[PDB]
């Protein structure tokens, strides 16, 4: 403690004050490349671009404005903006500005090229047994900052996180959570990350935070998720049935975590009921885990990225195009009134 | 999906689930498929999980593993759940004789009566489903106790798995195979029967007050005394095991060389020898055995003094009503039950518990193989700094060796010596102590010997796949598989059993290569994958697969090949453990020319049993008479008395059933060493059985059936019948007393008694056939689970290096759920049993009591007592006969065995000659026709190597065999086979010695001089042979007289021939078996002294034989004769 | 006690004097044969010779200079030597005469027809019980007469013990003897002879000379030695363990007391504690074992060798400037 409460209090007494002033059209896209186009994204565009005043490498996030009104989805992007303006957290990478006009929204975040240990690890199949603690120790501190913030992230795939040059991971997309005091009937997403509660259709809580950094974990050391099935009500019924069986390299110290991770009991939860996050701090799988000295990244990376310089996207799979011109007309733009 | 899951709550209580199964049980025979589903609870992946759970919580959990403080979280509410009622039941059972205390003032008792009644269901209620629920809960924890270690067999470090006893491992399965599951019943005992003792005081000071630990201590002196005999008995026990073991040693001796001996004709010998061993084995069983009757009738002999000791302090002081003198009777009965019975086998039971808890504690918690970091991405893998000790010794000397992604790397030097080594280091089987190695990790390996499990050709090509055609079509085609494939019956789906004799060892090196090839990785470990195959076959399969597919990916393949090691990409040799010399091929072909040119239950049964020996007729005789006078005795007792106080007192001696009716001192000791000596009969009867029977059924059944047929059947005919069947005669023989006692009160039990012990009889006759048929087929079933974890411990490095351990596990679980469904059902069929008995029983005495109390005060008094004490001695009464026939199986089996059919000048000539090895096999001769020379030997040649053993074998018809042999003008039939077969000598290929000193071993006999011995020994040679021995001639040949050498023994055999003055000598594998200077030796001394006689001297080479004067060429089916030489090498070998 | 400490006394009061004279170049090698090499033997050459002037037959123990210079054992050989020429006891072979060569040195041993017992025992295997009380009997002796004079042998190897044409076996190979009282820190050898406490390199004294005898009784009547590696690190941290199972025959006394012999604590070790031998004296396996008869050697024996005349090899296998002369001064 000490320190380490004074710092979560420091952190929250400035959350809420840039939570209560937003910002709004802090730049247009007239400053920006078309150098490449990272990925797709779930219903939007993305390019790789390059700042025309600064020359600092950035991303430039788009989606059509009918994608907002017709699928729904219109204001859960409208507070994950409020979201990411605020957030400052050394795992992540901030934002600068953003775009606004009449047809689309753009946001200028960071170009980090060290792409998603989706396709490093299906290059690498299974994380080594400390491989895999280096990232998940950054995960627990990243859950503990995120939950002192009155926030559900309900946001932990694998195509959620991506790595920097010096080798740390940072997770982006802040669409999926939502900062909720209370029970809430909200549900998205993929099954991959499902919680029982969440395929049970009840009022949710911060507990399936720890349930999706579990499945996490126990898929980065084998590839395999414990769930996996042809269609998601199979899955969902895999879920329901909470039955699994960990990996026979698996070590059985870890074991203990990963049952205590994937607990179907929602009241039983690792680290929900007093603890918080030290049942997690004093986990024996995490016996190497310097939480203060991973906080200054003085820790060696277990694999750092073949960087080849800032326009290099070697790591990325991608060398596409896309391209738009004009319109006159918004899809609601008076919802469009906070973004 | 299970019948007993669609049981209703009274059909549960009544365990009525078995109603059908017995319905088919009774009608037809068992069929092993009809057995009902394995409960949902029961599934072993299902336990296990939890069990694996809690395991691991508590292994990260604290730092001492305690195993049992984990199974506490998993079992102890279940069983406190089932000692709860256990604990009332056994209250309920003591406190039922106080009820008795009331009825003996006698209109009222009638509610006393039916409430009594009423306390049998009551009491059965509460005990039956109590044994079933613990039982379930030991055989739940018993299954995961096996999966918890099985999955740690795949987790040990190999570096102790070479140190770990293999044995060891064994025996901690089977010992506890089915010890720790029935030994639950026991487990609450402890939580019950200090509170049982706690009310028994209370109930003793109630009626005394004053009177309460006098017979306490008697009770505690007895248990004492009692415990100390085990001490003796141990003692006994241990002392008869060793010579015993040498008994074993000596008979699988001669079981080994039984047709040698046969030969010899020394089963007279034998026989006498093995009784004189078994005589003091013999003399110390029969001293166990009567300290362990004396230790037995202990127990019943202690219910006489343990109420009159009581009763005689109180009794002097004042006096006391009879009422009370039955109700401390029942009370003392019950309370020595418990005292002498109940608390030293539950400490028996929780010390074996617990002693077994730190042995597998222990066992787990060893050091674990540590799997490699790997399969992440990589090219070429290469090594730095190879060295490591093998166990000190380097078996590396700081090598290197980086192999392209795609080259054929390859090695040579001595075999295994250290390069299989460097193999698997690399393939992760041994940590490298120095230098970094560095590889893909996803690569197979072909381990020398080939480990092949039961299953067909698909399962064995697949092991975790699917069917590929194109890809089996290759391996077939390629590894000289595909004909071999074509060879099989099937062609396609043979599939294998066990110990894979149905291949050739070229076979399983296919085979092997054929699985290598099967799955495509970054490297293929082959080591000497050629091994078992011709050259040019070995050739077609580098061409094929080995040098032209896998040769395109990343390739180590184990091979000392010249031809193949010029083609390779690289080569490394090593010797001493060092590389001499390695690297590019041309450069080291080139580097170093010199060195690469150098290196390159019949009632029949019961009544032959009883039959053996006349003494236990008499003995049987004896004690019938003994015991039906002392009831008759009782009897006029009790009618005199019926119709001062030490009259009174008088009635304790009826009092208490066991004591009246015990088996006098005076009258035991003789039925057991009855007992003793038919079984040293059958062991006499069986061993001259054996000496006589003909080979031709003796090589139909496998020799470890010999083995098996005394090596556990004699000794639970010596020690586990007598015992049994003596305790179940004492006890019929004192229930059969108290039921003519009971009658003797009143003139209505017979009519009642007889339909109950009818009903009885024929309940246990139904039960018998389903139990025997359960018992039979568990029994069967439980082989398969060691033999799995055979294979398993056989091919450990092969399954380590295919990485598919959960087919192993799932085949595992299919196995122990198989057997478990048989046990299951067979402990709930005993169960029923039980219950349906003690339902039997309470209806019996229900209705007695009812009789009784429509009907004097003592003979009422003594009719309840002896009701309320009967319903033990029945209950081991029926266990006891359980027993007898469990038991008699190896009485048959003995019986079944000894029922056995017996076998029945120089010049010679032989003619029509038929023989066999059974009736009507193979012939072995077609009427074959053969003349004996007068003093020459004749050769033994033409057909060599098609089998001569045969003939030498009919030479003394050893064979099933008919013909004409009429030597000097006798015949094979006048003379008896024993005096017939003297004359000839045998030399067999083995030599077969009498573990012994040299004069018992060389003169079984014993019908000879010691100097003409030592003369014959120093004119064979035999003398220097000796003189190197210990002592003179007295020494013992341990270990079969493995100082011995084989020339030595051959030497030994021609000298005892020589004594026993043979007329004939057949000759066999001489230059085989003979070293160079043995051979020479041995002919010299052969063509000196048996320069005499008309040998034989079989030799598969020609040229060995070639000295011979006479030859007898050898044919398929016909033995041609060639007199001389001129005509021989021209015709018969050309 | 009574005579026998009386001889004891005397010996030990003469051993004094034999050492302060010592004899050097007794005699050099132009009255021997050449008939044949007995055996090597450590790093040295045996030979069986004959004396030309008299006709004895006996042993010539050659070696090296060189070979004593380059082992860094020459005052081990200078102290062998010394040993040697002045010992005194009917259970060994006595020294006869010494050669000074300006290329080897030799000594002049006693013909032993009867051969190493070691071969002997490979030949038949296990000795029988008393024949192993009849060696065993005749070792102590000269072990506690050694333990008479205050000497440490440092050697004991099954084929160092011969057996003389009485059936008594015969001491020879005194190379690690040394008369040194109290502690030394040296350590050389077997290690199938190697105490614990010279293992762990500290000093050693003459108590592990019980070991090495329990060592060598147990493995004369087992014939595997009880400590046994296929490395000598292993064999080492066995032998550090202190552990070993008894074998199937042996014995309840013999193994009893076998269990002193080997007992880990070296001052718990048998015939350390307080009475130097009487302990073993009155041990049942040596309950008849007369030492005070066994002076004149009258026991009869387990087994004679089949001696054909000293000339014969029959028992013997059948094979094939001085370096730092300042050192090698009384020789
Ligand atoms: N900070 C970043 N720097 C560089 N590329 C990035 C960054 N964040 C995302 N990307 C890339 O943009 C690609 C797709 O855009 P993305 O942000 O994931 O849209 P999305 O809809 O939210 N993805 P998802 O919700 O998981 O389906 C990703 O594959 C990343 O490679
Ligand atoms: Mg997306
Ligand atoms: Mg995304």
């Amino acid at each position: 403690q000490e320190s380490v409460k004074e710092f979560l209090a420091k952190a929250k007494e400035d959350f809420l004050k840039k939570w209560e002033n937003p910002a709004q059209n802090t730049a247009h896209l007239d400053q920006f490349e078309r150098i490449k186009t990272l990925g797709t994204g779930s219903f939007g565009r993305v390019m790789l671009v390059k700042h025309m005043e600064t020359g600092n490498h950035y991303a430039m996030k788009i989606l059509d404005k009918q994608k907002v009104v017709k699928l729904k989805q219109i204001e859960h992007t409208l507070n994950e903006k409020r979201i990411l303006q605020a957030v400052n957290f050394p795992f992540l990478v901030k934002l600068e500005f953003s775009f606004k006009d009449n047809s689309n929204l753009y946001m200028v975040m960071e170009y980090v090229p060290g792409g998603e240990m989706f396709s490093h690890l299906r290059r690498i199949g299974r994380f080594s047994e400390p491989h895999a603690r280096f990232y998940a120790a950054q995960i627990v501190l990243t859950f503990e900052y995120l939950h002192s913030l009155d926030l559900i992230y309900r946001d932990l795939k694998p195509e959620n996180l991506l790595i920097d040059q010096q080798g740390y991971i940072q997770v982006t997309d802040f669409g999926f959570a939502k900062r909720v005091k209370g029970r809430t009937w909200t549900l998205c997403g993929t099954p991959e990350y499902l919680a029982p509660e969440i395929i049970l259709s009840k009022g949710y809580n911060k507990a399936v935070d720890w349930w999706a950094l579990g499945v996490l974990i126990y898929e980065m050391a084998a590839g395999y998720p414990p769930f996996f099935a042809d269609q998601p009500i199979q899955i969902y019924e895999k879920i329901v049935s909470g039955k699994v069986r960990f990996p026979s390299h698996f070590s059985s110290d870890l074991k203990d975590l990963l049952r205590n991770l994937l607990q179907v009991d929602l009241t039983k939860r690792f680290g929900n009921l007093k603890n918080g996050v030290n049942d997690i701090k004093n986990h024996k799988w995490f016996a190497t885990t310097d939480w203060i000295a991973i906080y200054q990244r003085k820790v060696e990376a277990p694999f750092i990225p073949k960087f080849k310089g800032p326009g290099d996207t070697s790591n990325f799979d991608d060398y596409e195009e896309e391209e738009i011109r004009v319109s006159i007309n918004e899809k609601c733009g008076k919802e469009f009134s906070e973004f | 999906r299970s019948p007993l899951e669609k049981a209703s709550v009274v059909s549960k209580l009544f365990f009525s689930w078995t109603r059908p199964i017995l319905r088919k049980g009774y009608r037809q025979r068992l069929e092993l498929s009809d057995i009902y589903q394995i409960p949902s609870v029961d599934s072993a992946d299902n336990l296990s999980e939890k069990l694996e759970r809690e395991w691991d919580r508590e292994l990260a959990s604290k730092k001492n593993p305690k195993l049992i403080n984990a199974l506490r979280r998993c079992f102890f509410w279940r069983f406190m759940f089932y000692g709860i009622f256990l604990y009332l039941g056994e209250v309920t059972k003591a406190v039922q004789p106080l009820l008795l205390g009331r009825i003996i003032a006698s209109s009222i008792a009638i509610y006393l009566g039916i409430g009594l009644c009423l306390l049998f269901i009551v009491r059965t209620l509460l005990l039956h489903p109590a044994i079933f629920g613990l039982h379930h809960i030991g055989m739940q924890m018993r299954i995961a106790m096996f999966s918890l270690i099985y999955k740690k067999t795949l987790k040990l470090s190999s570096r102790v798995l070479d140190k770990i006893s293999i044995g060891q491992l064994v025996s901690l399965l089977s010992n506890n195979l089915n010890k720790f599951d029935e030994g639950l019943a026991l487990a609450h005992f402890v939580w019950i029967a200090p509170l049982q003792v706690a009310l028994l005081m209370g109930l003793i000071w109630e009626l005394l007050q004053a009177s309460a630990f006098c017979g306490l201590g008697f009770l505690i002196v007895l248990a004492l005394f009692q415990a100390g005999l085990g001490r003796m008995m141990m003692k006994y026990r241990d002392q008869r095991a060793g010579k015993i073991s040498e008994r074993l040693v000596i008979t699988s001796e001669m079981i080994e060389n039984i047709q040698s001996v046969k030969a010899y004709c020394w089963e007279e010998a034998m026989e006498k020898m093995i009784e004189n061993l078994r005589q003091t084995e013999l003399k110390l069983t029969r001293k166990a055995a009567y300290v362990r009757y004396f230790n037995s009738s202990a127990f019943f002999f202690s219910g006489f003094f343990v109420v009159f000791l009581s009763v005689l302090p109180y009794a002097l002081i004042k006096g006391i009503i009879l009422r009370k003198i039955f109700t401390t009777i029942s009370f003392c009965i019950v309370l020595r039950m418990a005292v002498t019975r109940q608390f030293p086998w539950a400490v028996q039971t929780w010390y074996d518990s617990l002693g077994a808890i730190n042995k597998i504690q222990d066992f787990l918690q060893k050091q674990e193989y540590k799997t490699l970091e790997y399969n992440l991405t990589t090219t070429e893998v290469v090594m730095e700094n190879v060295t490591a000790f093998w166990e000190g010794t380097p078996v590396l000397k700081d090598i290197n060796f980086k192999i392209e992604r795609g080259q054929l790397l390859a090695v040579a030097g001595s075999t295994g010596a250290g390069k299989t080594s460097l193999l698997m280091v690399i393939m992760g089987e041994l940590e490298p102590s120095e230098g970094k190695i560095k590889h893909s990790g996803r690569i197979s390996f072909c381990s020398q010997f080939s480990w092949i499990m039961p299953g067909t050709i698909k399962e064995n090509i697949i092991f975790g796949v699917s069917y590929d055609e194109y890809r089996y079509r290759s391996v077939i085609k390629a590894c000289q598989l595909e004909e071999d494939i074509s060879k099989f019956a099937e062609k396609d789906n043979i599939v294998l059993g066990e110990g894979g004799i149905t291949l050739s060892g070229g076979q399983r090196a296919r085979i092997s290569l054929a699985r290598a090839v099967y799955k495509d990785a970054d490297l293929y470990l082959l080591d000497s994958p050629f091994g078992y195959l011709d050259v040019l076959t070995e050739k077609e399969i580098f061409e094929s697969c080995v040098c032209k597919l896998m040769a395109n990916k990343t390739r180590i393949l184990v091979t000392s090949k010249m031809e193949h090691l010029k083609k390779a990409d690289k080569i490394l040799i090593l010797h001493e453990g060092s590389s001499y010399f390695y690297g590019t091929f041309s450069e080291l072909q080139n580097l170093q020319p010199d060195f690469s040119s150098k290196l390159m239950t019949t009632w029949n049964t019961y009544l032959r049993y009883i039959t053996v020996h006349k003494s236990l007729i008499f003995v049987l005789i004896w004690c019938l008479v003994i015991f039906l006078a002392e009831v008759a005795a009782s009897l006029v007792v009790l009618w005199l008395l019926g119709n001062t106080s030490s009259y009174y007192v008088f009635y304790i001696y009826v009092g208490v059933a066991d004591t009246l009716l015990a088996m006098g001192f005076f009258r035991g000791l003789p039925l057991v060493h009855t007992l003793i000596t038919v079984s040293k009969i059958l062991h006499h009867k069986m061993l001259h059985s054996v000496l006589q029977a003909p080979m031709s059924t003796l090589n139909t059944l496998k020799a470890g059936g010999i083995l098996n047929r005394f090596s556990k059947d004699i000794a639970i005919l010596d020690d586990l019948l007598p015992l049994t069947i003596f305790d179940f005669i004492q006890l019929l023989l004192i229930v059969i007393g108290a039921i003519a006692v009971v009658a003797v009160l009143q003139p209505y039990i017979f009519v009642a008694t007889v339909p109950v012990i009818v009903a009885f009889i024929m309940l246990r006759a139904y039960f018998l056939q389903t139990s025997q048929q359960l018992k039979q087929l568990e029994s069967e079933g439980r082989s398969p689970i060691f033999t799995h974890l055979v294979t398993s411990l056989k091919g450990l490095w092969t399954l380590r290096a295919f990485g598919r351990q959960p087919y192993f596990e799932t085949l595992f679980h299919k196995a122990l759920n198989l057997h478990t469904a048989n046990w299951f059902l067979y402990l709930s069929t005993l169960r029923w049993f039980q219950m349906r008995i003690e339902m039997i029983f309470v209806i019996f005495f229900i209705a007695v009591t009812f009789i009784s109390i429509l009907t004097g005060e003592g003979r009422v008094g003594i009719i309840l007592t002896l009701a309320m004490n009967i319903m033990s001695t029945l209950q081991w009464a029926v266990n006891s006969s359980i027993d007898v026939d469990s038991l008699m199986r190896s009485v048959s089996r003995v019986f079944k065995f000894i029922d056995m059919p017996t076998e029945g000048g120089g010049q010679m000539t032989v003619k029509d000659l038929t023989a066999k090895y059974t009736e009507g096999g193979n012939a072995i001769l077609e009427n074959i026709s053969f003349s004996i020379s007068p003093g020459q030997r004749v050769g033994l040649l033409g057909r060599t190597g098609s089998g001569k053993s045969t003939l030498l074998s009919a030479f003394l018809r050893l064979l099933n065999t008919e013909g004409e042999i009429q030597i000097d003008g006798v015949s094979w039939d006048s003379i008896t086979l024993q005096q017939w077969r003297k004359a000839f000598g045998v030399i067999p290929q083995k030599v077969f010695i009498f573990s012994g000193t040299f004069r018992k071993n060389l003169d079984p006999y014993e019908q000879w001089s010691d100097q003409e011995i030592w003369k014959v020994a120093d004119e064979v040679g035999l003398r220097s042979v000796i003189e190197q021995f210990p002592g003179k001639l007295d020494f013992v040949l341990v270990d079969g007289g493995c100082v011995l050498s084989h020339g030595h023994k051959q030497l030994m055999c021609l000298a005892r021939s020589v004594l026993s003055k043979a007329k004939i000598l057949l000759l066999d594998e001489p230059s085989a078996h003979l070293d160079p200077v043995t051979y020479q030796i041995i002919r010299r001394t052969l063509k000196q002294a048996f320069a005499d006689c008309t040998v034989i001297l079989c030799e598969h080479r020609i040229e060995a034989m070639l000295e011979c004067q006479q030859f007898l060429v050898i044919e398929e089916n016909k033995v041609r004769q060639y007199d001389s030489i001129q005509k021989l090498l021209n015709e018969r070998s050309l």
